[PDB]
């Protein structure tokens, strides 16, 4: 929902 | 559920003036059946255009939600 | 009251002490009004070319134009 | 019916409790 | 917005020769970086001196003010005049009165209803406002108008 | 200097005190009154009207009232080396209570409430009603 | 897929970023007959266009009661 | 074998929140009249109204505690 | 003339073949324009344009009240990069080089 | 030959509704035509002015 | 004089919180009206708008009230 | 039968509920003389104008209170 | 069919419940055009939603009490 | 029997709420005087009626948790 | 099993607390709207974070009460 | 003695009851002490006014606790 | 075999109020942000911390009653 | 072991109600400390004494509960 | 059967009520940091060491309920 500068599994 | 909850919303505002209109209208009845005197009657008059003017609000009200609740934007 | 009506505090605290100012004992009453007179001359401009120039002696009329 | 007449004067009337008398 | 407040009568010294150069000196300094400038006046002497170089950008003057003592020409109207024409920045120019042999000219940065806006005013808390802060700030920032031109003009005369 | 309340009571045109060392002053602030005392805090307060009562520290029981239309209330805290309390009572119109009067005041409701009974404008009918409120003031506090 | 059953439009965010996207005319006009006629001034609708309109000045309540 | 009684006092509670509210509004009027003097009789106005509608809550709930009593 | 309020409306209308064709382009080829003298006025023009912008900005937009940001779980290019920053870097100077 | 004028739905519906709507057009007779004559007012002066 | 009367009762138990908002109500009229008297008829307008809920609700468990003394 | 000493008793809440709302107006009241010293008599006139509506409401709680204590 | 009646009775307090918070609702309005009148829409909308949350948990008692009232 | 101590333990109820209207009316006492002290009793005063009418009603509950003790 | 429907009865009664809850929100959000209005989109922001719990704690309380009522 | 018991704890209620009456006062105290210091004196015999009061009330009915536990 | 069921009913009404609670925490922040709207991020903090709390006591609270509808 | 844990439970209630009068002091014990710290530790000075009552009442009541535990 | 349980119920409903009294806390704390940020750390400590106290109040609540369970 908020940006952020890090990428989780699923969306890698 | 969020359908079942609109539709509960809309059958409420829907049914708001009919109530106004018909179960205060039975116990105006009562009251009219009940009372005889003359001074009883003149204060019930005056209850009487009270509902009058309670079944216009209840009218304005329905027809606010039911605007709000048949907008669509598209 | 006043932020409602469009109204500074400055012009109510004048039109309110113009008020008192009525309700005073006639020998102050005329030391107070006389040294509470107005006159002014409001000179209008728009880059150059006078627009408009008006004289104010009253408070109610010098706040409202 | 037509509404004849060359004025522009927008005229409305107020109704009294009396009848017109000839 | 510059406040220049001077006279309507002449043999005042040069006092509103003074004036009128400072004047000069903040709108020739504020039109550089570009500060769009419109000039209030108080008095037919400043008129005549910014006139001709000036003069597209006056905004509004009073005159035939001091006849009168001062708060006769009450200074509510001015700043009620300056509150309807909100500017962003507002600048008075004035003499101060030091002694009677001795003055000496200001420049009054005075704050405005943006700069309050723009700031949270934490100064202030300490400071217990009976009213509420939001609600008492715009009746309190009139009359710190009016208080201000009222001193600044007394020490002008 | 001493641990009192150092009062100035100020209007544009008479400055009534400037450092007068009194023991308490009562005010009417916009909600409501209050009294004012060495040792309260910094406080700011808008007035709406009524009649200031000062209390000096050689008077003790004897008072001074004093008429205030509108203004504001300042108290400061005491610095360190004065050792004294300050307080400054701003009014835009400071009258005595000696110098006020019923009749003009009544007189002045009255055309007041003549004027605002065409109410038609915001403003006319604000003024209607603070005047009211002024002159209602001036009545119950003129002797 | 190959693309030649791709979707056949664009998203409104690209267009505008294009400077493409046009936002009106809920309705429309097929005939550039219709389309002119506020443009023409002089023959909005011809002759036999106006004489056939004359016969729709009201609505006819003897066919909406038969 | 007493439940006529039960019931009546038990429809009898709402004279607290009635209370409460005539409390509140009659509260709201003193301040507002403390506060603007010169208006006390459209304050009074509208107290009156609510005070009627709210004893007219209080003599229902009342008449309802008779009729369940002496039914 | 006579008083052009004295004549009856559909009078008018029926002398008058211009405005006849403003009315059909509006009422007739539509039935949900607003019934003002000028719907092609610019201010009815504009107000159709913010009124068509915010519709599309509830309806698509990802917010606290979303109506189609619903079951989301393989994003879109757009909500990816507007969500990971650090992605759309890395994609953006790979596609560069 | 009828029961209409005796009725409760006369006394509760019928002579209240119908009686407030003419207290109610009798004390607002001015008011209402003047709300309601606004607009063709201004149309008329509009046309004149623009006609002159 | 049975169950029925103890549960017409028990419904009544409403009636004090309709009284606390509409006490509510009015006194925020009064307040709002002591502050700035020349919106009394907008304020009054609003309340009477409350109340159009406000009564109703409290007309409904009446009501439900006699229909459990009478069901 | 005791049972109406239950009854009684819980007819007695009302008097808490009342004696809320009382503490209210007259808390009101205290403020309000406060707040405008001056007048301190058309503040108590509407005081006594509640206090008479919400005595007569306890009292009639504590008339139905013996009613049904008694019987 | 004693308790079902009981059981409605006593759903039948959210009502009085929700009328608190109705009031307090309409009272901000009140308050919100005293202090702002410029400003008459952008807080009846709100007022409008709000209410319309609690005419939701009203209508919900509500149909619950008839549901335990026949079943 | 036993079941009068009920009584009087809902008397003591009673007995709480009027502590609570008690301790709501004390505060604005208290508020009353630290913002304006020149007029402290009278706000005494004030404060002496309020609280002997709520003395008063807590008395007769008192009264009444014995009668419904004893009887 | 009747003691069933007086659970959830008595489940149901927390809409009372709930409804309160709501109202006092959205009055503070009306508050803010009449004070700082420039800065609505926090506060229905705020506002909405507040009814996403309320509402979640509201669904529990008809969920489990239905459970007591099937169970 | 388990009625007795029940009625002991039903004093319990009320002397909670009185705790949260006596948190007004306590309250109220520390406000006017913030606004204004030099009334400490005065505000706290107030106070403990009050607070007598309040303790009176509380020793009463764990008095008759002890007596509906006894007796 | 409903006496659990009652428990879990009175938790749930538990959680009612811990709900109110929640809600008061909002409308107090939305008071806060529209006063001080620039020390929003502290003052949110400040309320997740609170609202933390409060989830906690509302979770054990459904806790121990699903335990009370079986053990 | 039925009646006893009862008296308890109630007890505990009682303490509740404590706990929510306190909240009240320690809010105005905040409000004061932000609208003038330089007595802080003299605010502090009447939370305490405010303590010495309202928990010693708790005390009382938990005192109570474990007698009427093991009475 | 099940008293044990109705008694544990109780005292969740007084865990409830100390929720609430929790509120006001965080409530005036969000309020006093809106009105005097710089002391808000002050602030923020005087409102932890309150709801440390209700905490623990609340944990001793939730001992003497799980006791009760125990018999
Ligand atoms: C019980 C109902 C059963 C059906 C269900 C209802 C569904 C429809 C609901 C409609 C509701 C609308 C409301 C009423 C409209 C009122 C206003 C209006 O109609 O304006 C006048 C208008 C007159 O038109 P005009 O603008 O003056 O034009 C005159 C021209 O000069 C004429 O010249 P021309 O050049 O135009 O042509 C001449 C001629 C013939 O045309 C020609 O030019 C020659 C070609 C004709 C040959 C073909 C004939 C058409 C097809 C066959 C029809 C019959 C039998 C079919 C058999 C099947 C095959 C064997 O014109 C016509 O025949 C007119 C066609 C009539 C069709 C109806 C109008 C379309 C309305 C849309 C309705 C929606 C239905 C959906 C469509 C189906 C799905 C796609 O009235 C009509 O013509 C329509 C009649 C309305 C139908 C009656 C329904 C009752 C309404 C009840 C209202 C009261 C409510 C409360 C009741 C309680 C009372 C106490
Ligand atoms: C988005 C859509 C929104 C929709 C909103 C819908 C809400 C409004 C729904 C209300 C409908 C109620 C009207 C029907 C009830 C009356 C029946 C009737 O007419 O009796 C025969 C009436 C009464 O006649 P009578 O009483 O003299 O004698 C005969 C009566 N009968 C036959 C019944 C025995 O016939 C008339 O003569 C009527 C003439 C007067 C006009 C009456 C209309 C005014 C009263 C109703 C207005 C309701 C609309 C309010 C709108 C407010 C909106 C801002
Ligand atoms: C679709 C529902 C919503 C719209 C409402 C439709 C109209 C409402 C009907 C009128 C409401 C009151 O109706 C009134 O109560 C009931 C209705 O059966 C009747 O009461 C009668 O039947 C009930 C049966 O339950 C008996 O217990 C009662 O002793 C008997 O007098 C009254 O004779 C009627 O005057």
């Amino acid at each position: 929902a908020k940006p952020s500068w890090h990428v989780a599994r699923e969306h890698r | 559920r969020f359908y079942f909850m609109y539709m509960a919303r809309t059958t409420f505002q829907a049914v708001r003036p009919l109530l106004a209109f018909s179960v205060f209208g039975e116990v105006m009845k009562l009251v009219l059946a009940t009372m005889s005197s003359g001074l009883f009657s003149f204060l019930f008059s005056f209850v009487l255009a009270f509902e009058v003017f309670y079944f216009f609000l209840q009218c304005y009200i329905s027809y606010t939600f039911l605007t709000m609740f048949f907008t669509v934007l598209f | 009251m006043w932020r409602s009506s469009g109204v500074s505090f400055t012009r109510y605290a004048s039109e309110m002490a113009a008020l008192l100012r009525q309700c005073l004992k006639e020998p102050y009453r005329t030391q107070a009004m006389q040294r509470n007179q107005i006159h002014l001359k409001e000179t209008v401009y728009q880059q150059g070319q006078v627009l408009t120039r008006e004289t104010f002696n009253d408070i109610k009329k010098a706040f409202e134009a | 019916y037509a509404t004849l007449g060359s004025g522009w004067s927008f005229s409305k009337v107020q109704y009294t409790k009396y009848r017109i008398t000839k | 917005a510059v406040l220049a407040l001077s006279s309507d009568k002449g043999l005042c010294g040069g006092v509103n020769s003074f004036v009128a150069k400072q004047a000069r000196i903040v709108i020739k300094e504020n039109e550089m970086a570009g500060n769009a400038v419109q000039v209030y006046g108080v008095g037919d002497k400043i008129r005549s001196a910014l006139q001709r170089t000036f003069g597209d950008r006056f905004k509004r003057i009073m005159t035939e003010v001091t006849r009168f003592p001062w708060n006769f020409g009450q200074a509510c109207i001015i700043a009620d005049r300056l509150m309807q024409d909100n500017p962003a920045r507002l600048m008075v120019i004035y003499n101060h009165f030091k002694s009677a042999v001795a003055y000496d000219t200001l420049t009054l940065n005075v704050l405005t209803p943006t700069q309050a806006a723009q700031s949270a005013k934490e100064q202030l808390n300490t400071f217990e406002f009976e009213p509420e802060k939001t609600d008492v700030w715009k009746d309190l920032q009139d009359f710190y108008y009016a208080c201000t031109v009222f001193g600044c003009m007394l020490d002008n005369i | 200097f001493k641990n009192q309340l150092l009062l100035t009571l100020s209007s544009p045109s008479e400055a009534i005190y400037v450092r007068t060392p009194v023991r308490s002053v009562t005010v009417p602030g916009s909600e409501g009154a209050m009294t004012m005392t060495n040792g309260h805090s910094q406080t700011v307060a808008r007035l709406k009207a009524g009649e200031i009562i000062v209390r000096k520290g050689e008077t003790g029981d004897e008072v001074e009232r004093f008429f205030l239309s509108d203004g504001f209330v300042l108290f400061k805290s005491p610095e360190d080396d004065s050792g004294c309390c300050t307080a400054e009572v701003l009014g835009v119109e400071v009258v005595p209570v000696s110098m006020l009067d019923k009749e003009s005041a009544a007189t002045a409701l009255q055309e007041l409430l003549q004027q605002g009974a065409g109410a038609t404008d915001e403003w006319t009918k604000a003024r209607t009603l603070l005047g009211q409120e002024l002159l209602s003031s001036v009545i119950r506090a003129a002797p | 897929p190959s693309g030649a059953y791709r979707l056949p439009a664009v998203d409104y965010k690209r267009q505008l970023s294009r400077g493409t996207l046009v936002e009106g005319a809920d309705f429309y006009l097929p005939t550039a007959q219709e389309q002119q006629r506020l443009a023409r001034h002089f023959e909005p609708y011809s002759e036999q266009e106006q004489e056939e309109r004359r016969k729709f000045r009201f609505q006819s309540i003897s066919v909406y009661l038969a | 074998a007493g439940v006529a009684s039960l019931s009546a006092a038990i429809a009898l509670m709402s004279v607290g929140g009635v209370a409460q509210g005539i409390g509140s509004l009659f509260a709201a009027l003193v301040s507002g009249t403390a506060r603007n003097p010169s208006i006390k009789e459209d304050l009074f106005t509208y107290t009156l109204i609510g005070m009627g509608f709210l004893e007219f809550l209080g003599i229902i709930c009342v008449l309802m505690s008779a009729v369940l009593l002496y039914s | 003339n006579p008083p052009v309020w004295k004549v009856n409306t559909n009078e008018w209308l029926d002398s008058d073949q211009y405005w006849q064709a403003f009315v059909e382009k509006h009422h007739f080829y539509s039935q949900y324009q607003p019934g003002v003298v000028d719907p092609e006025a610019p201010q009815e023009v504009e107000a159709f344009k913010q009124a068509w912008h915010s519709r599309m900005g509830k309806f698509n937009d990802r917010s606290d009240t979303p109506m189609l940001y619903a079951y989301m779980n393989e994003l879109p290019s757009w909500e990816y990069y507007d969500l990971h920053r650090s992605a759309f870097l890395e994609h953006m100077t790979y596609f560069l080089v | 030959s009828n029961t209409v004028l005796s009725n409760a739905w006369f006394y509760s519906k019928t002579f209240p509704f119908g009686a407030v709507f003419y207290m109610l057009g009798s004390y607002f007779y001015r008011d209402i035509r003047e709300k309601l004559w606004k607009e063709e007012k201004s149309l008329i002066h509009t046309a004149q002015e623009n006609k002159n």
